[PDB]
C-alpha cells in the first residue's frame, strides 16, 4: 500500500516534521527488531506500515510513550 | 544521466536506469542475499552481483520497492529544485522525470542531465517522503501560487477539446451522462462543436461536510462535456465551460486544492495532464508556411511611412526640422507603423474562418494553428508572432539607442544581408547579459542567505500589537495589486472596521484566507491593520503569528521552519531574469510630457 | 546593510566562512570569542543536526540539558 | 564581446562560441584575407559611372569607410547600371539610399557577412540570429555515421568545404584508372601531362580506420569506379562524412509535426524503429591503448608467453609472443598483453625452496603487471604496433 | 433477421513480383476499419523471415578489415548481404557457400545452388572484384526468425565462444515491409452499406500474399481466446547437511540434539551469549563447535527467511 | 589548497586493508574480533606467512583465551 | 520516421526548419518519380525529359544544364545516381523562395501546402486537421550517454579531507554543494543532510558503521566528526592561534 | 519458437457494483494490447445486438417543444428519460407498449404494461415527476431490437408522410455498453522487459454482464475472421 500523500498522516500529528519523529521511530522498531506490525503488511516496507499505523491513529506519540512505560514495567 | 520524459508514470515516480540502480543500491542488495540465503559469506554476494545474473535483477526489485530516491538538478535555486520520488526500473541509460515537474527544475529535454542520490537509513527516507516528494509541494513557496501547473502541450490539447465551432455535425443533440465518449470515439460527432445540451451533476460542497448532488441539463460542447469526467466532484460545472487556456487550468487545479484539499488534487493533476496529451495527440495540431499569414495591408502602411519620413528628410533638405528632433520624430513614424502592421495581422488571424450555418457568416474564432498555439497561452507570444506575420520593428543599436531605419521584413520573407547583419548586434548584446546575469544573480543569493540564515521561528505566540499597516498600491494608471492580494494569509494586528461605525467582522487577532479575504472583498474596507516579522513579535524567532502563513502548504506556518533561507532563495531565485542595467527603457522620446495636468481613468 | 550584518553575526565561524577569514579571524583570536554553535551553518560545518526542522526536535532536547543543569 | 560595424566582410556575426568566451573567438569570414601588414580586408567591385565594372578591390576597414559601397543583394541589368535610381548603401558606419551615381563599389557575393560555418545552412534568413548562431556551432560537433548520405537540401558550400578540407582523396594530374580497391586506387596518367624520363602512374593509398583525435573513425573509402577517366581536381576518394565530394555530415530523415501522447515534449524528440535498423546513425569509436616494458632497478621486464598466477582461461586469447590475435573480441579485464617485473632476492628457507621445487618456482619474483583493457569497455581488436628496441632480438609474432 | 456475414479472400491481384493487392469483399458497417488496422499491425509486427545471420569469409579475420582486389569494405559486404532475401523449405539452419573469381560483380546467383533453398533476387549486388587472380570464398549462415533480432542481443547464448573470423550481423526477418489498405463501397447492390477491403502489400518476394493474410488472421484469431472466456479473478538457503557428518565426537552432537535441533540452519542463528547456558556444554564444547563450524559454513548467525520444511 | 587536482591521494588498498574489511563484515563476537585483527596484522603481501602462532596467542597477554579460539578464528 | 514538435517553432522563430522540410518534401518527390519511372523499365528519352525539366524550373535560377550535351549512358547515371531523391542546393541569401518552392513541389503531385492527411498507428483513425511531413536534415551530435551514466556507491577517496574522488573515470561521487544545501536546510529535513555531510562522504569510522549496519539491515547511522574540519583545526593550529573545542 | 506467442496469464476481473468492470490481461506481445484492445473497443461501440426506444407517442401535443399539460418536465426531458432505459425482447423485433398514470408523486418504470417479452431492469428510472392535481398522463412508448447507436439524424425520417402524427423519434441507443476504455502497460516476463499489460475498463447499463459482452465481442470478431484460419491450424 504505497504511500503517496502523508496528508492523512498529518491530521493526527500536526507539522509533518514531527510525524517523521514518530514515523521513524515506530518504524525503528520492526525494522531492527522487537516488534510486530498492527496493521496487515502488504508487503509494503516498514516505513510505509509506520505511517499507516499513523494514519489509522493506533499509534502516535502518547501511546508509544504509553507502550514505552508498559514495557518498562513489565520488564 | 541525461534526463528524458515520463510520459506515463505518475506525479510521484521516476524512471531510474536499470543498470544505474543495482550501483546505487549495492549494499542493500548484499543483505537481501545474505538474508535469503543466496551466498553465506560477502564475498559471495559480491560475486554474484559482479556475476549480475538472474536472482539479483529479481532482489533489486524488492530493495527498491518503496525507498524513495532524490534528484537534483544544476543550479539549485530555490529549495524545489530537488526533489524526491519512488523509481521504476527502466531497462535506459536515461533517467525519465515526469513532465509536470519540469517547471520546477527548470528543465527541457535538449541533453540536461540530473544527479541521483539514495537516502541511507530511516529517517532520511521519511524526511524524503512526508518532505521532497513531488506530491507533498504542489504550491511555490514564493508567490504560493500552483507550480505543477500544465504547460505546453498539454495546455494546447485541453484548449483543443473545449472550444465553441459552428456547424460541425451532430449539433443541438440531447444526450445525458453523457458520458459523450461514445459519441466522440464513434464519430457520430465532433468535439469542437455541436453545442451540445448535456445533463449533468454537480456534488457542490454548499453543505458542510456533505456533498449535495444538483443536476440540469445544460449548454455546452462534447469535449467539455468529456472533460467533466476527470473533475473530482466537488466543483461547479462553470469551471470547465470555457476556452479553457492555461491561465484557466492553474486557476482550476488552484481552486481544487482549496476547495478539496492535497489528496484529491494531486490526482487531478495527473488525470489532467493525460487527458491533455491525448487528445493534443488526436487533433493533430502542426505548423506550416501557410500559417503565418501576412495581411494584404503591411506593403500599404510601410509605403506610407516611406513617404512621411520622405516629407521629414525633405524638410531637412529645407533647413526645417533639424536632425536633432528630426530623429524622434523618425521613430515616432515607424513605430506608429509598427502597431498598425501589427494590428492588421493580429485582425486578420483571429476570426475569420467564417463557417456557415443558413446565414453564411457567424464570424468564429480563428482555428489557425499558430494563433491556437499562442492563444491557448501554450508556446509564445504577440509580440512573437509580430516577427514571424507583420514588421519586426525598430533594432536597438549596441550603445542603446534606435537605428532610424527599422526592420520591415518578418521571418516568413526571409530577412535582408543588411537587415540581418543588424538583427545580429542586439541577438549577440543580448546573449551576453544571461552570463553577468549569473554570477550577479548568486552573489545576491549567496549574501541573502547569509544574512538571512539564523532565522529559526521558534515561540508560537509573542503578543506584540505592533503591526503594519496594509492598503492597495494605487499610482497613475490605476492599480497594479489589489488589497486582498496583498493581506492574504498574514495575521489581523488590533482590528477591522466596517465602512459603518464600531462593526467589526474580525475578531482580535485571525489567521486571513481565501473566505475571510471574500469577506473583506465585498465590503468597503480600504485599509487593513496586519502584524508582521520586523515588528519583532518575539526574541530569535520570528513567533507564527507574525509571518504567519508558510504558502506551500496553506495552513499557518508550523514552528520550527527556517524562514530564513526561504525566504533569501524566494527574493533570489528570480532575478535569473531581470532588466539588469543600463537601459532607459523609453520608447518613444527622449523628451519628457511636459503636461502638469491630471487626468482620471473613472469617475 | 547585509554584508555589514552578517559578517557582525555573533557565531565567528559562520561570517568567517561568509567574506573575509582573515580579519574575522584575527578579532576572533585577540577578543577570545565562543561560537556556541547556535545557527545553521556552523551546525554544518562541525557536521551536527541543524537547528531547524527535524533536527529542531532535537537542539531543544539538548538545550533544556544546559538551563536545568 | 560587440559586433563592430567594421567586422562587415571581415569576421563574422553569427559564428561564435555560445559559453562565457562569447565575441572573444570569431571567425573569418568566406571571401576575407589578410595584407602584409596584418589587416582584415575584403573584396568589391568597382563600379565606374553606374556600372559595374567586374574588377574586384580588396578594402581596408580605414579604406573602406572613405567610400560608398552598395548592397550585396540588389537589383541590376544586362548593361551594368542599377535597376532602382535610389540604392541602399554604407558610407560610414552608417546604411541609407544613395543616387546611382553616388556608389563606387559592391558587395561580389551575398556570402560575404557569412563564415564558412554558417554559409552551410539552408534558409539562414529566415532564423533568428541566435537560434542560428546555435546551430551553426552544432554542425561542429556531429558525428559521421556509416554511410554517408548527401545533404538533400543544402548551400551549395558543401563541394568547397570537403575538398578543400583535404579529408578526400584528390587526383592530382589526372588520366585514367588503372587498378581500383578499397585501399589503394593508380591512376595512368596521361601522356600530355608527365615530367619526361619519370614516366610511370600515380598511386594513392587511401587511409583505412584510425583513432582520430576525439576517438572517431576516418575511413576513405574509393568514389572512381575503374577504366574511367579522371580529370585534375575529381576526388577519387570520400572522407568520413563526405559523399562524391559533399560534405555530409548528417542523415535526411522523413519528419512529422505534431504532438504524439507527450513523447516530445518540450524539445524531444521521437523516432521509429526504422531508423535504428536500418542503422543510419550506427557511428564507430576506435580507442587506443599502449603498453610500454622497461628497465627497473631490479632488472628487465619481459613480455608474456606466461604469467604468474594466471589461468588458461585469460590466455586463450593471446599470442605465442603474448599480444591479442588480431581479430579478437575483447572484454572486460581481458588481457591485451602480459608482461613480469621482477622483484628483489629471494634465497632460502625451507619453503621458498619448497614452492620453487613444487611449481618450477612460476618464474618467482615477477608480478602480473599487463595490459588488461580498463573495465566497463569494449570492442574487436583491428590493429596492433609493437615498437622494438634495436638488439633486442624480438622475434616472436613482432 | 439481423445475423452478420462473413468476409472471403478473392480477387488476390499482383502487380509485380513484390507489389501485391487482396481485396476482402463483403464488410459490415464497422468492420472495414477494425479487420484493416489489425490485420495491418500483425503484418508488419510479426510474420516469418529467413535473414542472414552469421557471414565467414576466408579474407578477413574481422569487419573492419579490406580484402585485396573487392572493392568495398567488408563492412559494406556485411550490408548487402544483410538485404539478400531469400527462402526456403523445412530446414531452419541452412548453411551456404559462394566463390568466384575475375573481374566483375558478384551477383546472388554466384550462390551454389542448394534444393531446397531459393533465391528471390538472383541480380541483387554483393561486392565486386576489380582484377583476375582475386577471388572470394565465403559461407553465409541464413536463419528463420520473427522480428529484429541485432547481433548484440542474440550473444546471450554464451556458453563456447565463436572461433575467430565469424562475422556475426543483424538479422531484420519479417518481409511484409510496407502496408496500406482502404475500404471502399461495395458493388452488389443487393444490400447497400457493405463495403470491402481492399490491402496493398509490398514485401521481398518470400511471402505469398493469401500466406501472409492467412497467417495474419490466424495470429490474431488465435489471440483471442482469454476474451472468449473470461475466467478466475526455487531460493533456499543452499545447505541442509545433518549436524551428525561435522564430526563433533560425543559431547557436543548430543548437545546440540537435546534442543532438538536438525541439520544446521537452526542451530547456526544464535548468540554465544544465548548458546552458553545449557546443561553440559561449558566453555571447552563452545569452543570446540566453533572450531568444527569455523570451517565450512562460517556462519553462527543470520536472521535468514523461513524454512522450507 | 583546493580546487584543483593536488597530489591528495588515491587511497588505495592492500591485501591487510581488505582482509580487515572483511572481517569487518563479519558475525565475529568482541573479542574474535581482536584475534581476527591481531591475525590481519600479522599477514603479509606474500600472503602465506601468518609468521608465529604461539606469538599471537601469547601476545594477548593469556587471562584464558586458548590456542583453539585462535586457531578457529584463524 | 521522426516525429518532432510544432511547438518549438513559433517561440524559438526559426522558419528555417519548416522552409526545410517543404522543399525537403518537394525534394524527394521528384527522386520519387525518377525512382518509379526507372522501376518501370522507361526509355532514356523521357527520362531525360522529365530530368532536364525538373533542372530548368524556377525564375532566373542562374544554372543553366541541360541535356543532350552529355548523351546516352552519362545521363542514365545520373539518373540512378538521384533515385534516392533529388539534391536541390538553396545559397545563402539568394535562395529559393516559397514560390518556388510550391512550383517545384507540384511538379512531384504533392500537395501545395506542403501538409498531407496522416493516420495514426495504433488506432487507424484519421488525425483531425492536416499535417506538416518533409524531409529535414538531421544529425547526432557527439554528446552520447554511454559517455555519460556514472552512478557510485562505495569507492576510493582522497588522502586529505578523505572525500570521494572528482569525476566520473575515477568514479566520483557527485558533488553536494552549498546550494544544495541550502535547499535542504528549506526543508528542514535535517537527517538527509547530516548523512550527506558526514557518514557519506568525510566521517571515516561512521561510513563503515553505516555500511556495516546496512549490509545487516540495520539503516541506522552513528554519526560522527568529519575530516575535514579536523583539518582545518590543524590548519588554524599552523597560524599561532589555537581553536579547541571546549565542553 | 517461431508462431508460437504468449497468451495472457492473468485475465483478472475487478468490479464496481454490478455494471462496471475492470478486466487486465498480463502479459502480451509488443504492440498486442493496442491491437487488441482497440478492436474490441471498436466493435463494442460500433456493433452490437441490442434494442430501445426508437419512438415515442404522447397525446395531445405533437410539437417538440410544448407546454404538455404542466407534466413539471418539458418533453425533451420525457424522451431524454426514455432514451435511458432499459429493455429486453424477446424474438420479436417491434414491440409498442403502453403506460398510463394518474395522481401524485413521480412516474416510474414499473406502471408500463406487463408484457411476457418486455423486461424492465429497474423501475428506479423515472420519466417524469408530473405534477400535483387531478390530471393524467398516457402515452405509447416503442421498442424495437437494434445493432449500434441509431441517432435520429434518420431513423427513418418517413419524409414528414407520418399519418398519424405523433412520432418525435428518439435516439435510440441499442449496444448496451456505455463506457469501453482500453489502457497499455509495461509487463515483464523474465528479463525480457518490453511486453503488454492491456487494461479493459467498461461499464454497461445493465441487461448483460460486462465480461459477458467482452466475451460476446471477441465472438463477433473470432467469427469474422473464421474464413481465414480455415488454413492454418483449422483442427
Amino acid at each position: 500500500m504505497a504511500r503517496v500523500t502523508v496528508q492523512d498522516a498529518v491530521e493526527k500529528i500536526g507539522n509533518r516534521f514531527d510525524l517523521v519523529l514518530v514515523a521513524a521511530r515506530r518504524a525503528r522498531q520492526m525494522q531492527v527488531g522487537g516488534k510486530d506490525p498492527l496493521v496487515p503488511e502488504e508487503n509494503d516496507k516498514t516505513t510505509v506500515i509506520a505511517l499507516r499505523e499513523i494514519e489509522e491513529g493506533l499509534i502516535n506519540n502518547q501511546i508509544l510513550d504509553v507502550r514505552e512505560r508498559q514495557e518498562q514495567q513489565e520488564q | 544521466s541525461v534526463i528524458t520524459v515520463g510520459p506515463y508514470l505518475r506525479l510521484h515516480q521516476c524512471g531510474l536506469p536499470k543498470k544505474m540502480a543495482l550501483e546505487l543500491f549495492k549494499p542493500f542488495i548484499y543483505g537481501k542475499l545474505e538474508l535469503r540465503g543466496l551466498a553465506t559469506t560477502i564475498k559471495a554476494a559480491k560475486k554474484m552481483v559482479e556475476r549480475e545474473e538472474a536472482v539479483v535483477w529479481d532482489i533489486l526489485d524488492e530493495v527498491i520497492r518503496e525507498h524513495p530516491v532524490l534528484l537534483n538538478r544544476a543550479p539549485t535555486l530555490h529549495r524545489l529544485g530537488i526533489q524526491a520520488f519512488e523509481p521504476v526500473l527502466i531497462e535506459g541509460k536515461a533517467i525519465q522525470l515526469h513532465p509536470l515537474v519540469c517547471a520546477a527544475y527548470n528543465a527541457d529535454f535538449d541533453g540536461d542531465q540530473m544527479a541521483v542520490h539514495v537516502p541511507l537509513t530511516l529517517e532520511a527516507q521519511l524526511e524524503a517522503r512526508a518532505l521532497m516528494m513531488s506530491t507533498n509541494n504542489i504550491l511555490s513557496p514564493a508567490n504560493g501560487e500552483p507550480i505543477i501547473v500544465p504547460s505546453q502541450d498539454v495546455v494546447l490539447g485541453l484548449y483543443y477539446m473545449t472550444r465553441d465551432c459552428v456547424n460541425a455535425k451532430g449539433e443541438g443533440m440531447v444526450l445525458t451522462g453523457p458520458k459523450e465518449a461514445e459519441r466522440l470515439y464513434r464519430s457520430g460527432l465532433a468535439s469542437l462543436h455541436a453545442r451540445v445540451k448535456v445533463r449533468i451533476t454537480e456534488y457542490e460542497k454548499d453543505a458542510n461536510g456533505e456533498l449535495v448532488a444538483k443536476t440540469s441539463l445544460k449548454d455546452t460542447t462534447v469535449g467539455r462535456a468529456i472533460l467533466w469526467m476527470i473533475v473530482p466532484k466537488g466543483l461547479p460545472y462553470s469551471i470547465v465551460n470555457q476556452a479553457l487556456g492555461k491561465k484557466a487550468i492553474s486557476k482550476m487545479l488552484n481552486t481544487c486544492y482549496r476547495i478539496l484539499g492535497l489528496k484529491p488534487t494531486v490526482i487531478f493533476a495527473d488525470q489532467i495532464m493525460y487527458t491533455g496529451f491525448a487528445y493534443a495527440a488526436r487533433s493533430g495540431a502542426s505548423v506550416g508556411i501557410d500559417d503565418m499569414v501576412i495581411p494584404e495591408k503591411k506593403h500599404e502602411i510601410i509605403s506610407e511611412a516611406e513617404a512621411e519620413v520622405a516629407e521629414i528628410q525633405e524638410q531637412f533638405q529645407s533647413g526645417l526640422v533639424t536632425a536633432g528632433e528630426r530623429y524622434n520624430k523618425v521613430i515616432d513614424i515607424w513605430a506608429a507603423a509598427n502597431d498598425r502592421v501589427s494590428k492588421a495581422m493580429m485582425d486578420n488571424l483571429q476570426t475569420e474562418t467564417v463557417i456557415n450555418r443558413d446565414g453564411q457568416e457567424e464570424k468564429q474564432v480563428s482555428f489557425n494553428s499558430i494563433y491556437m498555439m499562442a492563444d491557448s497561452g501554450a508556446r509564445g507570444s504577440a509580440a512573437q508572432i509580430r516577427q514571424l506575420a507583420g514588421m519586426r520593428g525598430l533594432m536597438a543599436k549596441p550603445d542603446g539607442s534606435i537605428i532610424e531605419t527599422p526592420i520591415t521584413a518578418n521571418f516568413r520573407e526571409g530577412l535582408n544581408v543588411l537587415q540581418y547583419f543588424i538583427s545580429t548586434h542586439g541577438a549577440r548584446k543580448g546573449l551576453a547579459d544571461t552570463a553577468l546575469k549569473t554570477a550577479n544573480s548568486g552573489y545576491l543569493t549567496r549574501r541573502l542567505v547569509d544574512v538571512a540564515q539564523d532565522l529559526v521561528v521558534t515561540e508560537d505566540d509573542c503578543g506584540t500589537h505592533e503591526g503594519i499597516m496594509m492598503t492597495p498600491v494605487i499610482e497613475g494608471g490605476d492599480v497594479k495589486e489589489p488589497l486582498r492580494d496583498r493581506v492574504l494569509g498574514r495575521v489581523t494586528a488590533e482590528d477591522v472596521l466596517k465602512p459603518g461605525t464600531a462593526d467589526i467582522l474580525v475578531p482580535r487577532n485571525t489567521l486571513l484566507h481565501e473566505q475571510w479575504c471574500d469577506l473583506l472583498e465585498e465590503n468597503s474596507v480600504d485599509a487593513v491593520k496586519v502584524r508582521s516579522v520586523v515588528s519583532c513579535d518575539t526574541d530569535f524567532g520570528v513567533c507564527a503569528h507574525c509571518y504567519g502563513r508558510d504558502l506551500a502548504r496553506g495552513h499557518i506556518i508550523n514552528k520550527g521552519e527556517a524562514i530564513g533561507v526561504i525566504a533569501a532563495q524566494s527574493i533570489g531565485e528570480p532575478g535569473t531574469q531581470l532588466t539588469m542595467r543600463t537601459f532607459h527603457i523609453g520608447g518613444a522620446a527622449s523628451r519628457a510630457a511636459a503636461e502638469s495636468s491630471i487626468q482620471v481613468k473613472n469617475k | 546593510g547585509i554584508t555589514k550584518a552578517s559578517l557582525a553575526t555573533e557565531s565567528f565561524i559562520s561570517a568567517a566562512s561568509f567574506q573575509e577569514t582573515t580579519r574575522v579571524l584575527t578579532e576572533a583570536a585577540v577578543a577570545g570569542k565562543r561560537d556556541e554553535l547556535r545557527g545553521l551553518k556552523e551546525n554544518v560545518i562541525v557536521g551536527r543536526l541543524i537547528p531547524a526542522g527535524t533536527g529542531y526536535a532535537y537542539h531543544q532536547d539538548r538545550m533544556r540539558r544546559r538551563a536545568a543543569g | 564581446r560587440d559586433v563592430h560595424p567594421t567586422h562587415y566582410g571581415r569576421v563574422c556575426p553569427i559564428e561564435t562560441p555560445e559559453g562565457p568566451n562569447i565575441g572573444l573567438i570569431n571567425s573569418l569570414s568566406v571571401y576575407a584575407q589578410t595584407n602584409e601588414y596584418g589587416f582584415l580586408e575584403t573584396p568589391y567591385r568597382k563600379v565606374t559611372d553606374g556600372v559595374v565594372t567586374d574588377e574586384i578591390h580588396y578594402l581596408s576597414a580605414i579604406e573602406e569607410g572613405n567610400y560608398v559601397i552598395a548592397q550585396a543583394n540588389s537589383n541590376l541589368d544586362e548593361e551594368g547600371h542599377f535597376v532602382e535610381d535610389l540604392v541602399t548603401c554604407r558610407s560610414k558606419g552608417e546604411s541609407s539610399l544613395f543616387s546611382r551615381d553616388q556608389v563606387d563599389y559592391m558587395d561580389v557575393s551575398t556570402q560575404q557577412v557569412v563564415s564558412v560555418g554558417a554559409s552551410l545552412i539552408p534558409f539562414l534568413e529566415h532564423d533568428d540570429a541566435n537560434r542560428a548562431l546555435m546551430g551553426a556551432n552544432m554542425q561542429r560537433q556531429a558525428v559521421p555515421t556509416l554511410r554517408a548520405d548527401k545533404p538533400l537540401v543544402g548551400t551549395g558550400m558543401e563541394r568547397a568545404v570537403a575538398v578543400d578540407s583535404g579529408v578526400t582523396a584528390v587526383a592530382k594530374r589526372g588520366g585514367v584508372v588503372q587498378y581500383v580497391d578499397a585501399s589503394r586506387i593508380v591512376i595512368k596518367v596521361n601522356e600530355d601531362e608527365m615530367y619526361p624520363g619519370e614516366a610511370g602512374i600515380d598511386i594513392y593509398n587511401l587511409t583505412k580506420y584510425t583513432r582520430s583525435n576525439q576517438n572517431t573513425c576516418i575511413n576513405q573509402m574509393p568514389c572512381v569506379s575503374l577504366g574511367e577517366p579522371v580529370e585534375r581536381g575529381d576526388v577519387l576518394a570520400d572522407g568520413p562524412s563526405t559523399d562524391l565530394g559533399e560534405l555530409a555530415l548528417g542523415q535526411n530523415m522523413r519528419v512529422a509535426f505534431m504532438p504524439w501522447n507527450g513523447y516530445n515534449f518540450e524539445d524531444s524528440i521521437l523516432v521509429s524503429e526504422r531508423v535504428v535498423q536500418e542503422d543510419r546513425f550506427t557511428t564507430i569509436h576506435i580507442q587506443e591503448l599502449a603498453c610500454v616494458s622497461r628497465d627497473t632497478k631490479l632488472g628487465p621486464e619481459e613480455i608474456t608467453a606466461d604469467i604468474p598466477n594466471v589461468g588458461e582461461a585469460a590466455l586463450s586469447k593471446l599470442d605465442e609472443s603474448g599480444i591479442v590475435y588480431i581479430g579478437a573480441e575483447v572484454t572486460g579485464g581481458d588481457i591485451l598483453v602480459g608482461k613480469v617485473t621482477p622483484k628483489g632476492e629471494t634465497q632460502l628457507t625451507p619453503e621458498e625452496k619448497l614452492l620453487r621445487a613444487i611449481f618450477g618456482e612460476k618464474a618467482s619474483d615477477v608480478k602480473d603487471s599487463s595490459l588488461r583493457v580498463p573495465n566497463g569497455v569494449s570492442g574487436t581488436v583491428i590493429d596492433v604496433q609493437v615498437f622494438t628496441r634495436d638488439g633486442v632480438e624480438k622475434d616472436k609474432r613482432a | 433477421v439481423t445475423e452478420f456475414l462473413k468476409p472471403r479472400l478473392v480477387d488476390i491481384e499482383q502487380v509485380s513480383s513484390t507489389h501485391a493487392k487482396v481485396t476482402l469483399e463483403p464488410l459490415e458497417r464497422g468492420f472495414g476499419h477494425t479487420l484493416g488496422n489489425a490485420l495491418r499491425r500483425i503484418l508488419l509486427s510479426s510474420m516469418p523471415g529467413c535473414a542472414v545471420t552469421e557471414v565467414e569469409i576466408d579474407g578477413v579475420l574481422h569487419e573492419y578489415s579490406t580484402k585485396e582486389g573487392v572493392q568495398e569494405d567488408i563492412l559494406e559486404i556485411l550490408l548487402n548481404l544483410k538485404g539478400l532475401a531469400v527462402r526456403v523449405q523445412g530446414k531452419d539452419e541452412v548453411i551456404l557457400t559462394l566463390n568466384k573469381s575475375g573481374i566483375g560483380p558478384v551477383t546472388a546467383a554466384d550462390i551454389t545452388h542448394d534444393g531446397d533453398v531459393e533465391i528471390v533476387k538472383p541480380q541483387h549486388v554483393i561486392c565486386h572484384l576489380t582484377d583476375e587472380n582475386a577471388s572470394i570464398s565465403m559461407r553465409i549462415k541464413v536463419q528463420r526468425g520473427r522480428g529484429y533480432v541485432p547481433a548484440s542481443t542474440r550473444i546471450h547464448s554464451e556458453e563456447d565462444e565463436r572461433p575467430i573470423g565469424r562475422l556475426l550481423v543483424d538479422a531484420c526477418y519479417s518481409p511484409v515491409e510496407r502496408i496500406a489498405y482502404n475500404v471502399e463501397a461495395a458493388r452488389v447492390e443487393q444490400r447497400t452499406d457493405l463495403d470491402k477491403l481492399v490491402i496493398e502489400m509490398e514485401t521481398n518476394g518470400t511471402i505469398d500474399p493469401e500466406e501472409a493474410i492467412r497467417r495474419a488472421a490466424t495470429i490474431l484469431a488465435e489471440q483471442l481466446e482469454a476474451f472468449v472466456d473470461l475466467r478466475d479473478v526455487e531460493f533456499d538457503p543452499i545447505l541442509l547437511r545433518p549436524v551428525d557428518d561435522l564430526e563433533l565426537t560425543v559431547r557436543s552432537a548430543n548437545c546440540l540434539k537435546a534442543e532438538a535441533i536438525h541439520y544446521i540452519g537452526d542451530l547456526v542463528q544464535r548468540t554465544e551469549v544465548e548458546l552458553l547456558k545449557t546443561p553440559n556444554l561449558g566453555k571447552k564444547s563452545l569452543t570446540e563447535i566453533k572450531d568444527v563450524l569455523a570451517s565450512r559454513g562460517l556462519s553462527l548467525g543470520m536472521r535468514l527467511e523461513n524454512w522450507p520444511p | 589548497d583546493d580546487e584543483l587536482p593536488v597530489y591528495q591521494g588515491e587511497t588505495t588498498q592492500t591485501l591487510q586493508d581488505y582482509l580487515m574489511w572483511q572481517v569487518e563484515l563479519t558475525p565475529f563476537t568482541d573479542t574474535d574480533r581482536a584475534i581476527a585483527t591481531s591475525i590481519v596484522d600479522a599477514v603479509d603481501d606474500t600472503g602465506y606467512l601468518t609468521i608465529q602462532i604461539e606469538d599471537i596467542v601469547d601476545s594477548i597477554g593469556d587471562d584464558e583465551i586458548g590456542l583453539e579460539e585462535v586457531e578457529a578464528v584463524l | 520516421d521522426i516525429v518532432l514538435n510544432p511547438l518549438g517553432v513559433p517561440s524559438r522563430m526559426n522558419i528555417g526548419q519548416i522552409l526545410e522540410t517543404h522543399l525537403g518534401m518537394a525534394a524527394k518527390g521528384i527522386g520519387d518519380k525518377i525512382n518509379a519511372m526507372l522501376k518501370q523499365q522507361q526509355e532514356v528519352a523521357k527520362l531525360r525529359e522529365f530530368i532536364q525539366r525538373a533542372y530548368d524550373l524556377g525564375a532566373d535560377v542562374r544554372q543553366k544544364v541541360d541535356l543532350s550535351t552529355f548523351s546516352d549512358e552519362e545521363v542514365m547515371r545520373l539518373a540512378e545516381n538521384l533515385r534516392k531523391g533529388m539534391p536541390i542546393a538553396t545559397p545563402v541569401f539568394d535562395g529559393a523562395k516559397e514560390a518556388e518552392i510550391k512550383e517545384l513541389l507540384k511538379l512531384g503531385d504533392l500537395p501545395t501546402s506542403g501538409q498531407i492527411r496522416l493516420y495514426d498507428g495504433r488506432t487507424g483513425e484519421q488525425f483531425e486537421r492536416p499535417v506538416t511531413v518533409g524531409y529535414m536534415y538531421m544529425l547526432k551530435l557527439n554528446h552520447l550517454v554511454d559517455d555519460k551514466m556514472h552512478a557510485r556507491s562505495t569507492g576510493s577517496y582522497s588522502l586529505v579531507t578523505q572525500q570521494p574522488l572528482g569525476g566520473k573515470a575515477q568514479f566520483g561521487g557527485q558533488r553536494f554543494g552549498e546550494m544544495e544545501v541550502w535547499a535542504l536546510e528549506a526543508y528542514g529535513a535535517a537527517y538527509t543532510l547530516q548523512e550527506m555531510l558526514t557518514v557519506k562522504s568525510d566521517d571515516v569510522n561512521g561510513r563503515t558503521k553505516m555500511y556495516k549496519n546496512i549490509v545487516d539491515g540495520n539503516h541506522q547511522m552513528e554519526p560522527g566528526m568529519p575530516e575535514s574540519f579536523n583539518v582545518l583545526l590543524k590548519e588554524i593550529r599552523s597560524l599561532g592561534i589555537n581553536i579547541e573545542l571546549e565542553d
